């Protein structure tokens, strides 16, 4: 019923996150530490697969770039 | 030396250190105080208070309701509920005289908000009584049901989205002789009698009413909302800042014309049995007369919440619950067996509470006609009290001495000036058999009268011109627990929101901020890529650490510093810090194309994740 | 819009009397002109309804009357003053160790261990099943290092002991009223009025130990964004000084003591529903010298932690490491089965001392609501800092100046915060605040009711008495109304009947 | 495993000298499935003495 101590349960699960299919493709399974970034299993009722939340940083830290030009003017309140 | 901190008192003025003498500043973990026992009580106290008043059996209800209205005057100081319908109408009038024209705009508002409601905002409500599973419901569960079951029924107009048909559904549910119900999983019936017995009870959860009221009582809080916005010596519905300022115009008001010879006392009142003691047959009275020369539609829609507040009933809990010595047992009692039962089984305390309920039972629900429960009318009850607040001028009291002050929900400040000091006496008795007139009645414990220059109001200490300024429900420097980049965002909001609402002090924000960055970073592991605490993810973060040129543009989750300050709660982490990151960092922290994200402000990033269900 | 049927004739009835129709009333109403009546029903109205004023002198308030009975106990989840750690340190390569290889490490450097024996019986229980309950917990921990895999929890043997000490069998039985309604001796539940107890003198030296400085830090806050606007800087300014001087109170070992054990509480009882789960004692903290140190206070087994609701009780036992003998003050150890289990062997400055080490032994409970509010202990940091802030703000108000600068580094101690046989005893700027946290952790460990309505009642008493103060003239209805009002809420609590007792010496000094 | 978590310089290998008489392919493997190993102790339910 508290979201605070569910999530702080969860955060200390193995893969919490989900993500789409199509990650595996992108990041490999273990990183240069020889830690796995996600596994190969589906989602409760859906196609996604379970994700730890190192494959958030490895993405952050290893994905592909694009173009961020227009993210500043788009919030143009909050930037402001 | 043996320490003792109310000394403190000695020197610093209790005004300016009143905070330490609030112990919790949150909720306590007990939340005791309510049970079966407790609603018997609180049905006998306000039958009590008005024994001299006149019992009738209601012909659709069978229950003995009590009037006791236009009931003989009290001859002493005990609370007293026997309110006078002439001298409410009068108190009524005088405020429109005072205020010319309220009452017609007030309608004119409240005919405005009116028209458009709509039904879904009947869902934001507290804990709701379910007519259809006799339990409480969130009224989010408690609306679909009922409109379900008035699908089943021929009470399907309440889909035309606005909320006056749905009030009309429940008005054409009053002439049918039998409710159906068809539960997925069994056939039911309920008769004119039990379905109306059912839209009738205020059930114990301080209790809250069922489905078929919340709609009504709804208009006639805007309308008396509508009043006190205009009304000055009401206490609502203004927030913090905008009521801090009214306890110094209240005060500077009554200290301009006052001379050095003519005294002034302010009292720092409270009102005892608020609830059990003002009647819906005066609010009756005061919605009819704010509702003159008006629609007749109008008129009639706002003029019901009293009558069912009149014939109304309580729900009397869950029950007792026993205990043997012997067979080791803990069999209970719900309350529908407290109708015809064994005196013996209870003990002393509660038998006279038995004995003193049994005539108003009816099918397991007492009849409550006179008095309320906890805040319902607290709008249309604050207009009362401002009403007759405002007898106090000159020109009403006749007087060498007159009175003004704020009236709260229950809570009121009331400052007269006289002459002398017989003067300011007698314009204390004079205020105090008014409110008896009215049925208000005073707290003699729980009130004080000093020189005017320090008073109290709704936890607001006045003293020479200053309020203080602290926050009585500290926030939750705790994760909201929905992802990292909603968590921030939320964490932040709420820190602001609290300082610019409760008067949260700045060193307290910031080592709240303090507390929840911790909190976070702990919940999320995110802790810097410069620490020496080992996590799982602390390796990842190092790679990113070392990676990253300019390391204050890397956000908390990704191990960055906290920027965040007094002065930039407002801007969202992503925006505050879109200056200081890395190209290659912002294309794969904002890339639209990350698996993470599918198509309280945050921009979307790979951190605004799904998590497990 | 338009009523018919039931509402019609239901409203008839829900009128003033000698009213008959809603319509008619609603004709009335729209007639009505105030003809004044109200002063007319006040002429007839008695004079026995009035609002007499008795005024507020320096001799009208009296002391509080606080209640005779034997001395009240110690009713804390944890030992307060009479706590002793095992600790260890720890350099940076154990960062994230696990609570029980730490409790065993930390109990490897004992090695004062004796035959235990009862000093202290508990009256409503079977001491030998604490003995017993004891020795299981030094054996179980044995047992780890003759096992294939190194488990990362330790869940007990569920004895015979272990089960009468959690109640796990006096679990009565939830039977329907229609199998059971001819008994001779079913009642309800016997609600016996509470005994009153008199205040003893340990709660206010429990309160004068929590207020003391320690050698460790037991608050490390994070970093915050760069001060740039002045608010900002006196912002920052007054927290630093805060923390600074708060960091090593006892008060924050307490808050940290709390905050860690009934995490581990919750988190067991979350994830081990059905084990006898043993619990370490776990603090950590920081030494002058900046090593991390890990204390282990005593041991915990939960019971079944089936919880449904969040008033749903987990049962267990606490059993904690002490060097005070229960002997001294046995009145307030009522509670207690006191064991003797070992000698510590002290190193003062005259050379090495044995002294008996004890360990205190009862059955507790507890629930979902009471761990979360153990859980978010630190609030009392929030709370007590706003309580020296808003002392600041209100008193920089009459000299519209700040006076943060002349609180904290004025090194004149100015502010009465104790008694004393000579007379009343002043403390500076930082003894007040740590003060304040002890009163905000106490407020928040013996939380209660009575202690809620003492404070309210207590406020009105206490602003009465400033206005006195103030030549203000204070007026009151019913003073011994309000006098019966806070001593109704004095029955048995010692922090509450501690704070009446700090409001009786208040009275008795500002009267002068 | 605790003189390992003291490095934080872990790189993606690649064969600098190869083998003249050996399968170089097998000893990269050989050398992921170490540290690989190494990550899966926190996965099990109970820690294990040898590996």
């Amino acid at each position: 019923k508290n979201p605070a101590l569910r999530m702080k349960w969860m955060m200390a699960m193995k893969y919490p996150i989900t993500a789409d299919k199509r990650i595996m493709e992108m990041i490999p399974e273990r990183n240069e530490q020889g830690q796995t970034l996600w596994s190969k299993t589906n989602d409760a009722g859906s196609d996604r697969v379970m994700v730890s939340p190192l494959a958030v940083t490895w993405w952050n830290r290893n994905g592909p770039t694009t173009s961020t030009v227009h993210y500043p003017k788009v919030y143009k309140t909050y930037f402001e | 030396m043996d320490v003792n901190p109310t000394l403190l008192f000695l020197k610093v003025p209790v005004q300016n250190a009143i905070s330490t003498t609030f112990p919790y500043t949150g909720d306590p973990p007990y939340s005791h105080g309510t049970g079966t026992g407790y609603t018997m009580d609180t049905v006998n106290r306000t039958h009590k208070y008005s024994e001299k008043g006149k019992w009738t059996t209601n012909t659709e209800t069978g229950a003995p309701q009590l009037n006791p209205i236009d009931g003989p005057l009290p001859e002493d100081n005990e609370p007293s509920g026997y309110a006078q319908t002439d001298c409410v109408l009068e108190a009524m009038a005088f405020l429109e005289e005072s205020h010319p024209g309220i009452f017609e705009n007030s309608c004119l508002e409240t005919m405005e908000i009116v028209q458009q409601t709509r039904v879904d905002k009947l869902t934001q409500g507290r804990q709701t009584y379910d007519w259809t599973l006799n339990r409480n419901q969130p009224a989010a569960t408690a609306l679909a049901n009922t409109i379900e079951v008035f699908r089943s029924n021929g009470l399907t107009a309440n889909e035309s989205g606005r909320l006056i048909d749905f009030l009309k559904d429940v008005m054409d549910s009053m002439d049918k002789e039998e409710m159906e119900i068809t539960t997925h999983f069994k056939k039911q019936r309920l008769n004119k009698r039990s379905y109306l017995i059912r839209a009738l009870t205020l059930n114990t959860m301080i209790a809250t009413p069922g489905m078929q009221i919340r709609g009504f009582v709804y208009f006639v809080e805007a309308l008396a909302r509508s009043i006190c916005e205009k009304l000055e010596q009401s206490g609502l519905p203004v927030g913090g800042n905008e009521k801090k300022a009214k306890l110094a115009n209240v005060v500077r008001k009554m200290m301009t014309n006052s001379q050095d010879t003519e005294l002034s006392f302010t009292i720092t009142g409270d009102n005892t049995k608020w609830n059990e003691n003002q009647n819906p047959r005066m609010f009756l009275a005061m919605i009819t007369y704010i509702t003159r020369n008006q629609p007749e539609w109008f008129r009639n829609v706002l003029s019901i919440a009293p009558i069912m507040f009149s014939n109304k009933m309580a729900r009397l809990g869950k029950g007792y619950m026993f205990e043997s010595k012997s067979m080791k047992l803990r069999t209970q009692v719900p309350a529908e067996m407290l109708a015809n039962i064994d005196l013996k089984y209870f003990n002393k305390s509660t038998r006279e509470k038995i004995e003193k309920i049994r005539p108003l039972l009816i099918d397991g629900t007492a009849s409550l006609s006179p008095g309320m429960m906890m805040g319902m009318f607290n709008m249309l009850s604050t207009v009362l009290g401002v009403s007759i607040l405002n007898l106090g001028q000159k020109k009403y009291t006749k007087t060498t001495y007159w009175w003004d002050g704020l009236q709260s929900s229950d809570d009121f400040a009331l400052i007269v000036n006289a002459p002398n000091h017989e003067g300011i006496q007698a314009g204390v008795d004079r205020f105090y058999r008014t409110c008896k007139l009215v049925g208000i009645n005073m707290s003699k414990k729980k009130s004080y009268i000093n020189r005017t220059g320090t008073f109290e109001f709704t936890s607001f200490f006045y003293r020479y011109g200053f309020v203080a300024n602290f926050s009585m429900e500290l926030p939750s420097f705790g994760v909201s627990g929905i992802n990292e980049s909603a968590d921030m965002s939320v964490g932040v909001t709420v820190i602001k929101n609290n300082m610019i609402n409760n008067d949260l002090g700045p060193a307290t924000a910031q080592m709240a901020l303090q507390l929840f960055i911790k909190d976070y970073r702990y919940t999320y592991r995110c802790h810097r890529g410069d620490t020496q605490i080992q996590t799982r993810r602390a390796f990842e973060l190092k790679k990113l650490w070392e990676q990253t040129r300019s390391k204050a543009g890397l956000l908390v989750s990704d191990g960055g510093p906290n920027l965040y300050n007094i002065r930039n709660l407002h801007i969202p982490e992503v925006c505050l810090k879109w200056e200081l990151m890395d190209e290659d960092y912002q294309g794969r922290l904002c890339n639209p194309m990350n698996p993470f994200v599918s198509h309280y402000d945050a921009v979307a990033t790979t951190h605004s994740w799904i998590p497990k269900r | 819009f338009e009523i018919t049927g039931t509402m019609r004739r239901l409203a008839d009835q829900s009128l003033p009397p000698n009213f008959s129709s809603l319509e008619n009333f609603r004709a009335y109403v729209d007639g009505f002109e105030p003809n004044g009546c109200i002063e007319g029903k006040l002429s007839q109205m008695s004079k026995e309804v009035n609002a007499r004023i008795e005024p507020f002198l320096r001799t009208t308030p009296r002391p509080l009357r606080l209640p005779d009975g034997p001395p009240c106990s110690q009713r804390s989840k944890f030992l307060l003053m009479d706590a002793l750690k095992l600790s260890i340190e720890d350099p940076s390569h154990e960062g994230e160790g696990i609570p029980l290889y730490d409790a065993i490490k930390c109990m490897k450097t004992f090695f004062g261990w004796k035959e235990p024996n009862i000093i202290k019986p508990h009256e409503k229980g079977i001491n030998p099943n604490y003995l017993l309950t004891w020795k299981q917990v030094l054996a179980e921990l044995q047992d780890i290092e003759n096992e294939e895999k190194i488990p990362r929890t330790k869940n007990m043997k569920k004895t015979s002991q272990l089960k009468w000490a959690l109640g796990e069998n006096m679990a009565p039985e939830k039977v329907d009223f229609e199998d059971c309604k001819d008994v001779n001796d079913l009642k309800q539940y016997d609600s016996d009025e509470p005994e009153p107890r008199s205040l003893a003198c340990w709660i206010q030296s429990e309160f004068n130990k929590a207020c003391e400085l320690t050698d460790s830090s037991w608050v490390e806050l994070d970093e915050i964004g760069e001060d740039v606007a002045p608010i900002e800087h006196i912002a920052s300014m007054r927290r630093n000084y805060f923390t600074a001087e708060v960091s090593h109170c006892r008060a924050t070992e307490y808050i940290m003591k709390g905050v860690y054990i009934n995490t581990a509480l919750l988190n067991a009882s979350c994830a081990a529903m059905d084990d006898f789960q043993l619990i370490p004692m776990i603090s950590k903290c920081r030494t002058k010298e900046g090593r991390r140190k890990t204390n282990l206070y005593g041991f915990i087994i939960k019971g079944r932690s089936h919880l449904r609701n969040d008033t749903d009780v987990v049962n267990f036992v606490s059993m904690e490491f002490s060097l005070t003998d229960p002997r001294l003050e046995p009145h307030k150890w009522e509670k207690y089965c006191v064991l003797e289990i070992g000698d510590m062997l002290l190193r003062t400055a005259v050379g090495q001392v044995s002294r008996p080490m004890f360990l205190y032994v009862r059955t507790n409970g507890t629930s979902k609501i009471k761990m979360k509010w153990g859980m978010e202990m630190r609030r009392c940091l929030l709370q007590s800092l706003q309580q020296i802030e808003s002392m600041i703000e209100a008193e920089s108000s009459v000299k519209e100046k700040d006076l943060t600068k002349e609180f904290f580094e004025n090194k004149s101690e100015t502010w009465p915060i104790g008694e004393s046989p000579k007379g009343v005893e002043e403390g500076s700027i930082g003894k007040v605040c740590r003060t304040l946290l002890a009163k905000s952790v106490f407020n928040s460990l013996y939380a209660s009711p009575q202690l809620e309505g003492f404070s309210a009642e207590s406020r009105k008493l206490l602003l009465i008495v400033q206005a006195l103060r103030d030549n203000l003239e204070p007026g009151t209805f019913d003073l011994e109304g309000l006098y019966e009002a806070i001593e109704e809420c004095l029955i048995n609590d010692p922090w509450v009947l501690l704070n009446a007792s700090w409001f009786n010496s208040f009275l008795t000094h500002a009267l002068r």
